RNA sequence: CGCGGGGUGGAGCAGCCCGGUAGCUCGUCGGGCUCAUAACCCGAAGGUCGUCGGUUCAAAUCCGGCCCCCGCAACCA
RNA sequence: CGCGGGGUGGAGCAGCCCGGUAGCUCGUCGGGCUCAUAACCCGAAGGUCGUCGGUUCAAAUCCGGCCCCCGCAACCA
RNA sequence: AAUCCCCCGUGCCCAUAGCGGCGUGGAACCACCCGUUCCCAUUCCGAACACGGAAGUGAAACGCGCCAGCGCCGAUGGUACUGGGCGGGCGACCGCCUGGGAGAGUAGGUCGGUGCGGGGGA
RNA sequence: GCGGUCGCCUCCUAAAAGGUAACGGAGGCGCCCAAAGGUCCCCUCAGGCGGGACGGAAAUCCGCCGGAGAGCGCAAGGGUAGAAGGGGGCCUGACUGCGAGGCCUGCAAGCCGAGCAGGGGCGAAAGCCGGGCCUAGUGAACCGGUGGUCCCGUGUGGAAGG
RNA sequence: GCGCUGACUGGGGCCUGUAGAGCACUGAUAGGGCUAGGGGGCCCACCAGCCUACCAAACCCUGUCAAACUCCGAAGGGUCC
């Protein structure tokens, strides 16, 4: 069984947005935390990070993720970064990624 | 209803006989159950939808849940059928709903099937999962012989997390699967 | 004769016989070949009288291999007429044969009766040939 | 089957195509006029 | 005869090559399928056809199992 | 599961050659099946029941006296 | 595209007028005369009467939109 | 080897356009009427569609090659 | 921040990184997992997707190692072919000079390399 | 002469750019689709083995194996699952006004096309959308028909006719 | 009229699928091996059923062929600097 749903899926999405040009708000979420990253390709480098496992912060993921999206904002904006992308790879955009999208809020973003 | 008797039966009863028998050193290794699986085959409905309702009437009935309507792959004349048309109704039933309908299977349809003195001991699929074929739908105790107007078995298919069959026939015995020895 | 049954395509162009055998051509059933000196188009009907003569001259054991095949289809007009309209009309097969290659090549027989044979075999070819018996060389696999 | 679509004032006939006997209805879609903006479009002639 | 048939020569290809200069619009290549596939600064219209979308110089990658690339590097 | 276009599925009871079988858990609680085989009555707890095996036997014996 | 007719049951087809029988033949079935089958006699099958909407108490009727088969008549850069 | 038409129960013909089911006459078989046969009456059986490949979900049917049949042509020279 | 080890992201090279066998890892990350109230869901199924959680497990997955059976890569010589320049044979074709020089096969090689960013270590 | 052919697409011939002939070797077009179109979201085949009532080589189902040999309306080729293929939701950009720049090219044609404006569609967004995976499905001009619209209206207002 | 841009040549990049070779696809194909089913020859006519002195799929070796085959691929040629 060569690739998957997942695999697809991820390159599907994430294909597409590489082609606009733009910046990458990649975003990768696990069970417990998530992350999110700015990503420069053709540079084939980072920017901005901002996880919620490097804050040390919990409680409700949903609202947790809207904080690293607020997170990821500041400590970018500051670097003259406005106008991005977004990721969302294999997750729909919904819940706890949805979130931090409209955390990413105070900064550059249309999302 | 998270309670049900076969559903605790596994753990206390099944789960631990088995590892006594195979040496498990996982708490995972050792054979769960996961989705069963019923499929009509109903050809029977080739140009009329009017009795795949019905069927589907009756299977929701008897496992709990609405069954989705399987449609011809590939166009086959010789017995009709071409790409599209309702050919066959299928339903998954997975972890809970599954073991309250596998339940009433052994304590009460198999008992009801004219014959039967055993289920047949190689329907394993080698990789270890098991699938037997029944030739009616009034063997299952939801049904009152007066709601029926003709007769359809269906396909079962159950599947094993143990990777080999060898194992996958004790769960299913020690479960009180009914074989022909 | 000997046709190649089911065919992509009949009738087929003629290239050149400027190759040099891609092999072959080494020998690699037998005791003895018979190997082509010179290019040429050999015919169904040429090697049907090859191997016959041998299989003759060999009592019936025998034990021919020829290894080259007529799976070219070779055309021709029906004479009595002029160029254009059409092409050829397909009147046989032949097998394209460059020097090097072995062809024929028999096993389970003497020598002086092995190298009768092949030359009996030989004459009935529209090309030179060569008697081959296999040494190491040969063993090139 | 040649068609010729038009708006649903001064005219307009702006043509595209309509093969066959289904669609077979009024066979209109929402469409642009080259004077106002965007409207309905219905099918004639 | 039942042949004699053919259609017209479709002139296919590539129209600039590598370290070739371009400009916004120049059509790079004339394919049938995905022969080539758009890179930086480069489109590719209905018919696959690859052009430049910015004026600049033209050059080609081979990004083995993803296939093959025109990307138009800009300078302007 | 999805809201509407679904059975109950409810706590029920049943009957048989046997007592009772709690278990259930279906649409249209408390069935009176003809005869539940696993109570113990069929097959298992093999009685075997009407007994056979007369064929050669059974000539035998009325043959051994007549 | 222009003008004129209409499809009625399994077939053609009367009822199209001054809005009112939704008919006749052959075919098949039942029944009798026939040494016989056909002829021949008795009875019986099948019509929302091309489409939909209208004006009248209705309607196959009248209007109107509609649809093709057939009918008619020109034109074709 | 030019062009056109064909090849289907035992005989002679349909069906091939347009796909999806093979029909008519004769004959054959079984039964009847007759002393008997035929006529006549009541029943039934029987064809993979020249051939190989291709197309399609499906080929007597559409497409291609080969083998036979019939017809027409072979002129200036 | 330096160097380094492990892990999560994300790129690039695009099989020497792959298949398969075996062995390892759960503190941390990750996964599975525990639930289906809530957002949201599956032409049936909380499988997927999605949320809320965390008792448990590294069984599955993934990560990291080892093994050349397969897969992949693969010279060096030597040929085939051939720019250009010359000969030869009735031909079909063949040979020489001077430059370029494969394919197959042989020896071998390989079960990865690396960029940026995080988290944890030393 | 008889026969065959005559425009368009695909493949080879064609000698590794383009192009290239013959009554050279082989096929196909004169359509089609209101969804077979746009967008957003999901989904991944063909086969092979094992398993399973009526299920048979093949109807529907379960398991493993399966990088594409499936599919993409029809020929062939090229292309393609990191979709162009399968499923659903809304929608009609099978837009109007243009068009930098090029492909091709004897002419005339044929082809691709970023971007701007108007007003829209789908999308959280980045964005995509000026029909269809693409390459055949075609016909200069003249002469007229039809619907508009400003424009001309033979002394002038109309009208005729353009 | 412009005027060093020309053929040709050196260096460099990119494009290509022929010669040759190859058999990984599409087909063709010699021998052997092992086995779907049939030719069979037959036991039955209830499972069956044994054997392959003709096939013959796939599969494996050893061998080969192809304008409309290519896992490969020179020399050359095209184009820009
Ligand atoms: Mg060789
Ligand atoms: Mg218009
Ligand atoms: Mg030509
Ligand atoms: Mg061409
Ligand atoms: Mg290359
Ligand atoms: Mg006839
Ligand atoms: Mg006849
Ligand atoms: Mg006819
Ligand atoms: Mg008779
Ligand atoms: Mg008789
Ligand atoms: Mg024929
Ligand atoms: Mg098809
Ligand atoms: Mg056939
Ligand atoms: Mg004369
Ligand atoms: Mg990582
Ligand atoms: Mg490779
Ligand atoms: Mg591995
Ligand atoms: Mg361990
Ligand atoms: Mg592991
Ligand atoms: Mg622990
Ligand atoms: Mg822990
Ligand atoms: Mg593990
Ligand atoms: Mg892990
Ligand atoms: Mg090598
Ligand atoms: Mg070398
Ligand atoms: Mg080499
Ligand atoms: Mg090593
Ligand atoms: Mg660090
Ligand atoms: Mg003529
Ligand atoms: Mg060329
Ligand atoms: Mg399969
Ligand atoms: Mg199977
Ligand atoms: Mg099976
Ligand atoms: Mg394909
Ligand atoms: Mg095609
Ligand atoms: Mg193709
Ligand atoms: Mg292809
Ligand atoms: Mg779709
Ligand atoms: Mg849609
Ligand atoms: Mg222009
Ligand atoms: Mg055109
Ligand atoms: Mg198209
Ligand atoms: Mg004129
Ligand atoms: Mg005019
Ligand atoms: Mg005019
Ligand atoms: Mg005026
Ligand atoms: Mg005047
Ligand atoms: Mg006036
Ligand atoms: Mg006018
Ligand atoms: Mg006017
Ligand atoms: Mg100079
Ligand atoms: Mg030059
Ligand atoms: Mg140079
Ligand atoms: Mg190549
Ligand atoms: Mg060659
Ligand atoms: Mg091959
Ligand atoms: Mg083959
Ligand atoms: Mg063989
Ligand atoms: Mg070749
Ligand atoms: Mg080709
Ligand atoms: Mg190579
Ligand atoms: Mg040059
Ligand atoms: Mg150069």
């Amino acid at each position: 069984a060569r690739l998957t749903a997942y695999e697809r899926r991820k390159f599907r999405v994430r294909n597409r947005i590489k082609r606009t040009g733009r910046l990458r708000l990649s975003v990768f979420r696990s069970l417990k935390h998530i992350y999110a990253q700015i990503i420069d390709d053709e540079k084939g480098v980072t920017l901005v990070s901002a996880s919620s496992l490097a804050l040390k912060l919990k409680g409700n993921k949903t609202e947790v993720a809207r904080q690293v999206g607020r997170a990821l904002a500041e400590k970018a904006l500051a670097l003259g970064i406005k106008q991005v992308a977004f990721d969302r790879g294999p997750y729909k955009y919904h819940g706890r990624v949805k979130a931090l999208a409209e955390g990413a809020r105070e900064g550059g973003l249309e999302f | 209803p998270l309670d049900v008797a076969l559903k605790r039966k596994y753990y206390e009863e099944v789960r631990p006989e088995l590892i006594r028998r195979f040496g498990y050193q996982n708490v995972w290794e050792v054979p769960r159950l996961e989705k069963v699986v019923i499929n009509q085959g109903l050809g029977e409905a080739k140009e009329d939808a009017r009795i795949l309702e019905k069927a589907a009437q009756e299977l929701a009935l008897i496992t709990g849940q609405k069954p989705a309507v399987t449609r011809a792959k590939k166009s086959i004349s010789n017995f009709k059928l071409r790409k599209g048309m309702p050919i066959g109704l299928r339903v998954t039933l997975r972890r809970d709903r599954m073991w309250i309908f596998l339940e009433k299977l052994l304590n009460v349809a198999l008992p009801r099937i004219r014959d039967f003195r055993g289920l047949n001991p190689n329907s394993f699929d080698g990789r270890g999962n098991y699938n037997l074929g029944l030739r009616e739908q009034l063997i299952f105790p939801e049904i009152t012989y007066d709601m029926v107007d003709a007769l359809r078995g269906m396909d079962i298919a159950v599947v094993t997390t143990a990777e080999t069959d060898e194992e996958a026939r004790a769960l299913l015995e020690l479960l009180g699967f009914p074989f022909r020895k | 004769m000997l046709m190649p049954r089911r065919m992509k395509y009949r009738k087929q162009q003629r290239g050149r016989l400027k190759g040099a055998t891609k092999g072959g051509d080494y020998v690699a059933f037998g005791d003895y070949g018979l190997v082509a000196l010179e290019p040429a188009w050999i015919t169904a009907q040429q090697i049907e009288a090859a191997r016959v003569a041998m299989v003759r001259h060999f009592r019936r054991g025998g034990k021919i291999f020829i290894r080259i095949f007529p799976d070219k289809p070779y055309t021709k007009k029906p004479l009595e007429v002029r160029m254009g309209k059409g092409k050829g009309n397909v009147e046989g097969y032949v097998a394209v044969v460059k020097p090097g290659r072995v062809m024929f090549e028999v096993a389970g027989v003497t020598e002086e009766q092995a190298m009768e044979a092949l030359r009996i075999a030989g004459h009935k070819l529209p090309i030179k040939t060569k008697i081959v018996r296999r040494d190491a060389y040969d063993e090139a696999q | 089957l040649l068609l010729e679509c038009t708006e649903c004032k001064r005219r307009n006939y702006a043509t595209e195509k309509n093969k066959r006997n289904t669609p077979n209805k009024l066979e209109l879609r929402k469409y642009c006029p080259w004077c106002r903006k965007h409207t309905v479009h219905r099918e004639v002639k | 005869t039942r042949n004699g048939r053919d259609s017209q020569a479709k002139r296919l290809g590539v129209k600039r090559y590598e370290g070739q200069v371009v400009r916004a619009g120049n059509i790079l290549v004339r394919q049938r399928g995905t022969r080539f596939k758009p890179g930086k600064n480069v489109g590719m219209g209905r018919d696959f056809t690859l052009f430049a979308l910015v004026d600049g110089v033209v050059e080609f990658q081979d990004r083995g199992r993803l296939g093959r690339y025109v990307h138009v590097r800009p300078l302007a | 599961m999805k809201e509407g276009i679904h059975p109950k599925l409810v706590p029920a009871r049943i009957i048989c050659g046997c007592g009772n079988v709690i278990e259930t858990y279906s649409t249209k609680p408390e069935i009176y099946v003809e005869v539940c085989s696993k109570c113990h009555p069929f097959y298992t707890g093999q009685q075997r029941f009407v007994d056979t095996e007369g064929r050669v036997e059974r000539f035998q014996r009325r043959y051994g006296d007549s």
